């Protein structure tokens, strides 16, 4: 059937600038296309329908245009709340196939992560385990890479990382890295560190 | 306008069957259609199929009708999506949509988690600790299923918060949250971790101290 | 043959209703795709804001005809639901006439034309509200005319 | 007793196109050079038919959509004639964009585009009339497909 | 059904002036109204259709207006080619009923009739009959009255008269008055007169021939 | 555009029956109907009825059935109006009409005359000017066609070369026979100097007559 293609794949535009996303179908779809915005963990929200009509509760700074095979969603200026992945959808007959999505982020001044490290809790190692948590809060760009050095040596085999979404107000990110381990191995080693490399500095940020 | 309300979340393990519903109300769908959408974690929105609302005739994409059955009831205007022989790849949030004119109506979505896990209470751990502001934390680990409610002082302290999304492995979720506050407040004023996992009927309020 | 004619009678009612349904579908089309638009050499339709007068004159004219078709529709079984649609029709057309100050000029703004014939628009103060009820009142009629036909072709295999 | 209803589908689909075409007739014969009047319904407002022309184009694109979705081996040559007639009509309006692609389209220009009974048919009306008859040819052939099979009741 | 009443019954309007006829339907007809012009002895010619649109070859000085139940046809500057009877018609479904018509005459200056009398043709005299015909050409207004005297005394039956319609060029009328009689009767009386009276003159024009004279 | 062509003129007597036809060509009637119209002499246009060009089903006004009958041959797009037990009041021109869009297509009409008359050729008599005063430099000349049935006769002057100055008067019926005259005006510049003739044709009686007009 008809296949939908979006571009660009990802996009970082700062607040105030204007943006344009592209959707192109493989045939003429006679303006039977909708646009959505979707934030992490929330349902998609209809922005535009029939190519050029604003949906309920959509600000006047969003606009839709296009005809035939190519269509475009445009945000004039940009506000801290308009991050997310945008989708187009062909709405006629069947199938109503979606585009691949365009991840748009707000570009911002680069920020160093305020890093915090926490020992395994007292309640935890009465249960028999141990976990040290390293919090990396309010940074930009997103791509940060954490590892952990132990008594001189460092460790990588069994670790869990969770990242936040872009903050709606200051456009920063935060990442929790927690290393869980059998108290067999933790009790041997007195002090521990957490290692993170980010473009804000050539030397990695370190907390012990 | 048109409303569509879907079932609650579902937890199953591989092999069994789930049936989700979606009941429409308000105006009549212009082309007499209700469509289903699959959103797997990390993947995009994917059209599954549609059912004729006048005749109940199911029509699925080529990826979605070996184990998938679409059905309809007319008095209540509810579409039904059934998946049998559930696989891990079936883990997704499913949406049910329709249109009036060219406006599309959505939501609210139904999450399906297919996993060998059983209901397990969490173990909540306080994270104790330069600069006139210190950061603290909460470690919620080893629970199932989602969700877990985490607050700081009954939600009365909500500045400086970063709660992080839960992640699954070994069939149990792990979640963390961090608070940051000026050194004038702590450890001089009462803070606390409030976690609530209703599935295991667990309410735990825990206080981080030095 | 007692039913041979009653199946034919039931199907005439359906055809008349489906015609009304299609003309309403054309109002839907111009409201969603022609408001704020002009003909373009290559793109088909391009942007041209705030001159929707002639277009709304067309919507009124299509609605004159819908009212005319519904008045010609007559059947004893579906009397209540024909007249329900008829009154929705007359309520829609009267609403457009009432807002002549905003709709009866060449320079009908885009925002105001959407409030008149775009039944899905956020605001519906100039006709869009009544238009939506007209759509629903016709599909109540269509859903029933189909049951009248289905009740007759049914009578051949039981 | 379902090929009898299978060809019902193509008849109902053609009837819909026929109704959409009837709406272009209505606005051509009664909306060109007109505005909404509270007492009279429609009154005079000359030479601003661009938006009404855009609606006519949008209805025509929808018609072309409907005809492209018509698939039946029996009437396929007549469907393809209807399809080509539609595409030739739509392409004519875009060709005359200089006269119809503007807000202030004159009444004369508009009638020459969508009023198939106008004395001059230079901007689309000629192709429109052929579009009508193309669908008429299809409507008759569709009305023969069910009628010859519905004759099974008493023959 | 929906009756159509036309007004006025007739008009007499000069060239260059304006004309408006009214058609009123008994119910709302949704501008499904046609207008026709019909000249004497010819099919009606469609002027306006769907209330406002001119038909093929119709000059721009015609127009249609109205909505609901009241409609009108107007000629903003009337040309001499526009005499005739005008009809409206409801054109939708069935029936397609007509108005009663409106007879339009073109007013014009008065013109005296050029009168001509002719003797019985010789071949008609061999027939058994005899004809003295009176031609009354290019007179306005239409109203004319003609007598026929036979050596002084009148004659009032056996007379057969016919007018033409209004001339399409100068809006005058013409009349023929013929006298085809037994031949023996023509072969008795001397002078024959065919003298009409018109608004143009007091007393009648007098044109007459004599049998054995010349 | 749609063209309608109808039967030839018809002359019957009270009691007989007549059938007229009307063949349509060009586009389809958008509402699939052909309507019949009657115009009696001296009366306006009156709507008679219509026939469905898909089903052949007739529908008539109450003024017109129990007598009038309407059919249609779909293969040839030909409507038919048959009237039985004809009466004098059936004398009229019968039109056949139909619409494409909202435009109405017409003509040409069929003329029906119900009368005890029979086909009779006309006698033609040249009407010469009276000797004596050539009053005015303009001489008017006449032609008188008398005693014929049915209409029409066609009259010209010098085979149509003389067209200006002509007044052909409408034929009037008396005792089942029509009478018609024509007058030609021309200045004594011309007559009797050159050749002017009165040409009349009556195809019903296969009559062709030319009669020159001499002093």
């Amino acid at each position: 059937d008809i296949q939908m293609t979006q571009s660009p794949a990802s996009l970082s535009v700062s607040v105030g600038e204007s943006v344009t996303i592209i959707c192109r179908a493989s045939e003429n779809i006679n303006s039977n296309l909708a646009w959505y915005q979707q934030k992490q963990g929330k349902p998609p929200q209809l922005l535009v329908y029939a190519a050029t009509n604003l949906a309920g509760g959509v600000p006047s700074r969003f606009s839709g245009s296009g005809s035939g095979t190519q269509y475009s969603l445009k945000i004039n200026s940009l506000q801290s709340e308009d991050f997310g992945t945008y989708y187009c959808q062909h709405v006629w007959g069947s199938p109503w196939t979606f585009g691949g999505g365009t991840k748009l982020e707000i570009k911002r001044a680069d920020a160093a992560p305020t890093v915090s490290i926490f020992p395994p809790s007292s309640e935890q190692l009465t249960s028999g385990g141990a976990s040290v948590v390293c919090f990396l809060n309010n940074f930009y760009p997103k791509d940060i890479n954490v590892k952990w050095k132990i008594d001189g040596s460092e460790r990588q085999n069994g670790v869990l990382n969770s990242w936040t979404d872009q903050d709606s107000k200051d456009s920063t990110y935060s990442m929790s890295s927690t290393l869980t381990l059998t108290k067999d191995e933790y009790e041997r080693h007195n002090s521990y560190t957490c290692e993170a490399t980010h473009k804000t500095s050539t030397s990695p940020i370190v907390k012990s | 306008e048109v409303q569509l309300e879907e079932s609650g979340p579902e937890q199953k393990k591989p092999g069994e069957t789930v049936m989700m519903s979606c009941k429409a109300s308000g105006y009549t769908f212009t082309d007499h259609s209700m469509h289903w959408v699959k959103q797997a974690p990390g993947k995009g929105l994917k059209w599954m199929g549609w059912i004729n609302t006048e005749t109940g005739e199911p029509t699925c994409a080529d990826d979605f009708k070996g184990r998938f059955a679409l059905s309809l009831e007319t008095s209540s205007r509810t579409a039904f999506l059934q998946i049998n022989n559930l696989k891990n790849e079936d883990t997704a949030i499913y949406f049910c949509i329709g249109r009036w004119g060219y406006y599309v109506y959505w939501g609210q979505g139904t999450t399906l988690v297919v996993s060998s896990a059983k209901t397990t209470a969490p173990s909540v751990y306080p994270l104790a600790p330069t600069g006139s502001s210190v950061t603290l934390g909460c470690l919620v680990k080893g629970y199932f299923p989602e969700p877990v409610t985490l607050t700081w002082n009954s939600g009365s302290l909500s500045s400086g918060v970063h709660t992080f999304p839960a992640v699954l492995q070994s069939d149990l979720y792990t979640l963390s949250s961090s608070v940051t506050v000026t050194s004038s407040t702590w450890p001089s004023q009462s803070i606390t971790c409030n976690v609530a996992h209703p599935a295991s009927s667990t309410k735990v309020d825990k206080k981080i101290e030095p | 043959t007692e039913i041979s004619k009653k199946i034919t009678d039931s199907n005439a009612v359906l055809l008349a209703v489906k015609e009304v349904e299609a003309l309403l579908s054309s109002i839907d089309e111009i409201a969603a795709k022609a408001i704020g638009k002009k003909i373009h050499q290559n793109n088909g339709l391009d942007t041209e804001n705030n001159h929707n007068g002639s277009l709304l004159a067309g919507a009124y004219a299509i609605s004159t005809l819908i009212k005319q078709k519904l008045d010609g529709l007559k059947n004893e079984g579906l009397k209540e639901k024909i007249d329900a649609a008829k009154k929705c029709s007359e309520t829609f057309t009267n609403k457009l006439k009432e807002k002549h100050t905003d709709l009866g000029k060449e320079g009908v703004t885009d925002a105001d034309a959407k409030e008149a014939i775009l039944k899905t628009n956020g605001t519906k103060t100039k006709g869009a509200e009544e238009l939506g009820k007209l759509f629903e009142s016709v599909e109540v009629l269509s859903k029933a005319a189909k049951e009248m036909l289905a009740n007759s072709v049914k009578e051949l295999t039981s």
